[PDB]
């Protein structure tokens, strides 16, 4: 999972859907999706 | 509510020390002098007439 | 909604080369050409 | 031979829109202007 | 001719450039300060975040592929990373509530 | 003739070969391998690791150039080609540093592996003898010591600066018996690769394979391969008086010296002059010195990136040129 | 034009036609069209093909020519102190084609000490490669500079420079090529004359042989500019400061 | 000041003069079959050739 | 064996083997400059040049033209056999100076 | 997010007002090289400096090269700055030519070049207007609702305007068959039944 | 950002020498021209890779979202 | 001769009636499809 993280509170949390838009531990209302665990592939040129 | 330009004495960016501005993640090298009405940042040009 | 040859019920729009033609999936016959957008 | 082979070839052939080429040949980039 | 192009030069933008979300914003990967500076550019701190890099020029005709002010460069220096620019682009949408 | 490029203030002369029969009426200098075997010579200068310097005599400029080109075209080496990424929360985004992985040298030599065949699909294409895998996993954290503020961020944060030594080689099967004696490393394990903050981790593994330098600049085993030609200075009149000390300061300091017996300039140990051509400006040495450049002396200077010894690639250069030219001797001519 | 498919991402044209389009290669963009009949496809070649339009209808002058450095490539070749052995005369003559046209070598100019060809017989071969080519021309013309001879006893050929150019039987006999002999603007040019007396097909076939040469050539001969060849030589300093 | 007018000036007279073709009698005439001049110039020859 | 290699052009050849023009695949100026010099030291040949048609595609055209003594197809077969020996005499002289040092 | 490599087409500049587009991309073997083997990065022809009269790049390249070997950055100001005669003294002590006019071998054939070269580091900044987002083509696409014509604008799939000035240039050739084909066949073909008497 | 790992033109590596260039200026107050020439940068194509290199990655990392 | 890049060359098409002369080439051309360069994009049978 590792769901939405806040901007400067930086607290990992899993928001349940259609419920809120803010984060816990702070009233700040801009939050980022974290990077997946899934493998990705690149080249080297 | 009065939309006010950056680096004016009424904004919080006035006389920062790149530590408050580090916490407010703004560039120290930014000139300032422009509005942030509803997203996009705009600036009023300097007009002249006769 | 219905093709003329195979009577196909699903229509796919090709956006690859920006022709924007609408083609049935089964046999590949085009349903419409030269789209008319509302500018 | 060639002095009238070039003269005869230089004769204006029919069908040329000589109005069109003349308009675009003239259009190109005390006192009087 | 340069002052109309100087506004179109790619380089850095700001220190928070990995944080802002603007419409269509380019970056240069490896910028460098210029070799011959000016007293002007050290007053606006252009050198603190420059635009463009300085390469080794050999002014000459070569292979006829530079006739009037074309340029000729080598495959290796691009493969070493000669100015690999990068395009960042915003896109947005709004969830919208209806009357029902 | 006299195989000397005549340089001057605005030109050079006769830079071509003029070494063929059919150039004059008397057709001399025909092809004879034994008359070349008497004349060809190799001088080796200061030779060591990582770098070489050696001389070649009495060769036309044609096949001297093809040696320089092949050493940075054809002789293969190994570098990263596909970087499989894991969780990576650095500020350096993904394809930037994955480009920087491939530009790091590797100490292991080719001919220990084989060419990869791209016609096969990418499940058995990466075999056990054409592909070796290396990886690194590092997570920056806070170092809980007691410095004061704004000091060096090497003891505030553990492993904040990553280096080439962090690339841990992970052996595949069937080859740990082969690479038991020789572990593989970057040629310079002190290269800065990225910087981190606590809360940011980098995890990936790479597939470095065998590729040719003419495809991409990762695979070139040489730093840079070049050659000079030996400068030659011919003095007409003996320079006497105060002009000789004026003649000395317009050179590199070691190339010519004053005779201490009589006041006359002579030539010291050569091969240390780059052509500054400063003697042409002063218009008082326009007849004293007629300097030139010999068209058969070659200061080969090569140095490796770290893959193998610099004398080996030079041995490998002339060997594969034969194999290049012997290959099409044994193929038919189709109309 | 005819098309040719190449794997890059932009439009590539031969350089000598840039003078009609007055393009400058600085970010200008062109547009191409394609007809879609089987009749109008034949219409565009037989009237708007570039073989039919070497001459402008404004005056009748040859408009496509060598541009601002195809002259100076073909100028250093035709310089009077340009001498070549066979080994280099072979390589120069092999670069004006792709090793396809069969040539025959005229005897060299300097013969007793060694065999030396000049920088003009090589230019004579791009016009007439061999006896099987039907092209043979005759032309007298004046260069751009043309410092005059003694003007009453000496004719135009005996200039102080090479100056007045003479070709008889398609061999260079005097003169150099300095944009008044092979280039644009003047009527009495070389590429005008092969267009005049040998049709349009041989006119294009003789001048792209120059383009494939002067591109490959002078990047291997070398030419540059700097301070010492733009600076005053210190004798213009005391003369300008008083005059 | 010139690039705007010249393309406009070379369009103005183009409109009044666009249809004049040579018939097979070596006589140029308008679209309505009316004579303008009997021969092009004094002799009727191609000016480009 | 292979046939995607040296390949005589039928359009630009003589009726005999006196003049021909061959087309080398997958070889740049590294070979054509070397192969030009080993051929020109044959006293029989009069004309042997090379060129690249277009640098996007990858092929070389070598031109050969000689007198009526030997057919030119026999000359480069001697020619590209001849530098194979020249690669050896450099290799033999060099490797003995390495071991001696 | 995407990045890209500077392949040909991309508009470069020179900071003294020279627009410039990448012509081709050579390999490193074909490039020339000095006595040390330094391979130059960008090539420009000498044919701009007499026309454009850009003396500044001719003296900046001297001001740049002597600063690198001295390890010091040099100031180029207006109405002053570092001069020339004190700058030539630096690199002549390093051993190069006294006005940067060096000489270097050819990478394609080996030997010397008959003229001398001019060499050094210059500051080439990349511009906007890259070519990956200007190439577009409209074969047969959307039509306008009022005119049945192609839609102006690349983001609206394009379809270029064969204007009135090109229409004069067609009939000056006297071609009369693609003139209808490029103006109603591929563009605006529409089939109308009309009555003979009371004609509309 | 960070120093390029190789040179642009020749292509010997300079990644082990950015920290050594900084370490040769805190201690041993020295001229910059004689500093890296002592380190072994004979080619001036290599010398411009470190003179001109503004290192913005220090100023970027102070905007980390992890506090 | 002008050079045309291939990524625009496999978009801009040109119609071509089949004949007994060009039947052999168009059979090999239509099996390429619209992915490799020397192929086709659309087709119209005279009954269609
Ligand atoms: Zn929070
Ligand atoms: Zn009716």
């Amino acid at each position: 999972t590792l769901k939405y993280i806040c901007a400067e509170c930086s607290s990992k949390l899993s928001l349940s859907r259609t419920d809120a838009v803010r984060c816990k531990d702070c009233g700040h209302r801009i939050l980022l999706k974290a990077r997946t665990k899934r493998l990705v592939q690149f080249e080297a040129r | 509510r009065m939309p006010i330009m950056l680096r004016s004495n009424k904004c919080i960016l006035y006389d920062a020390d790149e530590s408050k501005m580090a916490k407010l993640n703004e560039c120290p090298l930014d000139p300032g002098g422009y509005f942030i009405v509803n997203g996009t940042e705009k600036v009023i040009l300097v007009q002249e007439q006769l | 909604p219905v093709c003329k040859n195979c009577h196909g019920t699903e229509f796919e729009r090709d956006l690859s080369n920006a022709n924007n033609d609408l083609v049935c999936k089964a046999c590949g016959v085009v349903s419409e050409d030269n789209p008319i957008v509302s500018e | 031979e060639i002095a009238l082979f070039k003269y005869r070839k230089a004769r204006l052939e029919p069908g040329t829109a000589i109005g069109a080429i003349g308009a675009q040949s003239i259009g190109e980039p005390m006192n009087v202007t | 001719y340069q002052c109309a192009m100087g506004k179109q030069a790619i380089g850095a933008i700001a220190y928070n450039q990995f944080k802002r979300i603007d419409t269509l914003l380019y970056l240069m990967t490896y910028p460098q300060q210029p070799m011959v500076k000016t007293k002007t550019i050290e007053l606006i701190d252009y050198d603190k975040l420059p635009a463009g890099q300085n390469a080794t020029v050999a002014v000459m005709s070569y292979s006829g592929y530079d006739i009037e002010d074309a340029l000729v460069l080598n495959k290796s220096s691009i493969d070493r990373g000669f100015g690999r620019c990068e395009t960042r682009r915003k896109t947005t949408t709004v969830l919208k509530r209806y009357a029902n | 003739m006299s195989n000397i490029v005549g340089i001057e203030y605005n030109r050079v002369t006769n830079t071509t070969s003029t070494d063929f029969p059919g150039f004059s009426k008397d057709a001399e200098n025909e092809w004879n391998v034994e008359k070349f075997k008497k004349d060809f010579e190799v001088n080796i200068s200061s030779l060591d690791a990582r770098e070489a310097n050696f001389d070649l005599i009495n060769i036309d400029t044609s096949i001297a150039n093809a040696f320089r080109r092949i050493m940075i075209s054809e002789v293969p080496s190994v570098a990263a080609e596909y970087v499989y990424f894991f969780n990576n929360t650095s500020v350096i985004q993904d394809e930037v540093l994955a480009h920087r992985i491939g530009l790091v040298p590797l100490k292991v030599d080719p001919d220990m592996l084989t060419w990869v065949d791209s016609n096969l699909p990418d499940d058995e294409k990466f075999t056990d003898e054409n592909t070796i895998v290396l990886s690194l996993n590092v997570k920056c954290t806070r170092n809980p010591d007691a410095p004061k503020g704004s000091t060096d961020p090497k003891e505030l944060y553990n492993n904040a600066h990553v280096y080439a030594r962090d690339l841990k080689f992970e052996p595949q099967g069937r080859q740990s018996t082969t690479f038991a004696d020789c572990p593989v490393v970057p040629a310079d394990p002190d290269i800065l690769l990225a910087k981190l903050r606590p809360g940011q981790e980098i995890s990936l593994k790479a597939h470095c394979i065998l590729g040719i330098g003419g495809d991409h600049a990762k695979f070139s085993p040489v730093s840079t391969a070049s050659y000079r030609l030996l400068p030659q200075i011919n003095i007409l009149q003996p320079i006497k008086g105060e002009s000789a000390r004026r003649f000395q300061k317009c050179f590199p300091p070691g190339v010519i010296g004053i005779d201490e017996g009589s006041d006359e300039a002579y030539v010291k140990d050569a091969r240390k002059d780059t052509v500054s051509r400063e003697v042409l400006r002063y218009e008082e040495f326009a007849d004293k010195v007629k300097l030139g450049r010999v068209r058969n002396h070659f200061i080969f200077n090569v140095e490796s990136a770290g893959a193998m010894t610099p004398e080996e690639i030079f041995f490998k250069s002339v060997r594969i040129l034969k194999n290049k030219a012997e290959y099409l001797k044994n193929c038919p001519i189709t109309q | 034009h005819y098309a040719k498919i190449r794997p890059w991402r932009t439009f590539r044209l031969n350089e000598c036609v840039c003078t009609p389009y007055n393009a400058d290669f600085d970010g200008d963009e062109m547009n191409l069209h394609v007809p879609q009949t089987e009749e109008a496809r034949a219409e565009a070649i037989n009237l708007m093909g570039v073989k039919n339009n070497l001459l402008t209808p404004k005056s009748g002058e040859p408009i496509i020519a060598a541009t601002q450095d195809f002259i100076t490539g073909s100028y250093l070749i035709s310089h009077k102190d340009s001498f070549y052995d066979r080994a280099t005369l072979t390589q120069l003559l092999s670069m004006m084609s792709d090793g396809i046209e069969h040539f025959d070598i005229p005897p060299p100019a300097i013969m007793k000490p060694y065999y030396l060809w000049t920088g003009k017989q090589v230019f004579s071969l791009l016009i007439k490669p061999n006896h099987n080519s039907p092209v043979v021309i005759n032309l007298d013309a004046k260069n751009k500079v043309f410092v005059p001879p003694k003007s009453k006893s000496l004719p135009n050929e005996m200039s102080q420079n090479d100056g007045f150019v003479i070709i008889r039987g398609s061999q260079i006999l005097s003169g150099v090529m300095d944009k008044s002999v092979l280039g644009d603007g003047k009527k009495h040019s070389v590429f005008y004359t092969i267009l005049r007396d040998y049709g349009p097909q041989e006119a294009a076939n003789a001048m792209n042989r120059m383009a494939k040469l002067c591109a490959r050539f002078l990047g291997n001969r070398g030419f540059s500019i700097g301070i010492n060849d733009v600076t005053p030589a210190d004798d213009l300093k005391q003369k300008k400061e008083e005059l | 000041v010139k690039t705007a007018e010249t393309g406009y000036m070379s369009r103005r007279l183009m409109k009044s003069l666009e249809d004049l073709s040579c018939q097979y009698d070596n006589t140029v005439r308008t679209s309505a079959n009316g004579i303008v001049q009997f021969t092009y110039g004094g002799d009727g020859l191609d000016p480009l050739e | 064996p292979d046939r995607e290699k040296i390949k005589l052009l039928t359009q630009a050849t003589s009726e005999d083997g006196t003049s021909a023009s061959f087309q080398i695949v997958e070889e740049d100026h590294t070979l054509g400059n070397a192969l030009r010099y080993v051929i020109m030291k044959n006293p029989d040949v009069e004309f042997c040049g090379y060129s690249i048609p277009h640098p996007s595609e990858n092929l070389l055209n070598i031109r050969i033209q000689t007198y009526g003594e030997t057919t030119a197809v026999d000359a480069l077969q001697k020619g590209l056999k001849d530098l194979m020996d020249l690669c050896d005499v450099v290799e033999s002289k060099f490797t003995e100076k390495i071991k001696s040092m | 997010r995407q990045n890209r490599r500077p392949e040909l087409g991309d508009k470069f500049s020179s900071r003294h007002g020279q627009k410039g587009v990448c012509g081709i991309i050579v390999k490193q073997e074909d490039m020339p090289f000095n006595d040390q083997g330094i391979v130059p990065d960008i090539i420009m022809n000498p044919h701009g400096f007499p026309s454009r009269m850009t003396v500044g790049k001719m003296i900046e390249l001297i001001s740049g090269k002597a600063g690198v070997l001295n390890g010091t950055l040099e100031y180029g100001t207006c109405f002053g700055g570092s001069k020339l005669e004190d700058m030539s003294k630096i690199l002549v002590d390093q051993g190069f030519n006294y006005s940067g006019k060096d000489m270097l071998y050819s990478g394609i054939t080996g030997e010397c070049l008959q003229a001398y070269i001019f060499f050094g580091p210059i500051y080439y900044q990349k511009l906007k207007h890259m070519v990956l987002d200007k190439m577009h083509a409209r074969a047969r696409g959307p039509r306008a609702v009022l005119t049945r014509q192609p839609t102006e604008g690349r983001s609206r799939d394009g379809g270029l305007r064969l204007g009135e000035m090109e229409r004069d240039c067609v009939i000056a050739y006297g071609a009369s068959q693609l003139l209808l084909e490029r103006l109603m066949i591929s563009s605006d073909a529409f089939e109308v039944d009309v009555c003979d008497k009371c004609g509309l | 950002m960070i120093v390029p790992v190789r040179c642009f033109s020749c292509g010997k590596v300079v990644g082990d020498k950015w920290e050594s260039y900084l370490n040769l200026l805190q201690e041993d107050e020295l001229d910059e021209g004689t500093a890296l020439s002592r380190l072994g940068l004979k080619r001036y194509c290599c010398r411009r890779m470190i003179l001109t290199h503004v290192d913005l990655i220090e100023k970027f990392l102070r905007y980390n979202p992890l506090e | 001769e002008v050079a045309v890049p291939d990524r625009v060359a496999k978009v801009l098409t040109y119609p071509e009636k089949v004949t007994r002369y060009n039947r052999h080439k168009l059979q090999e051309l239509i099996v390429n499809g619209p992915n490799v360069h020397p192929g086709a994009n659309y087709l119209l049978k005279r009954n269609e």
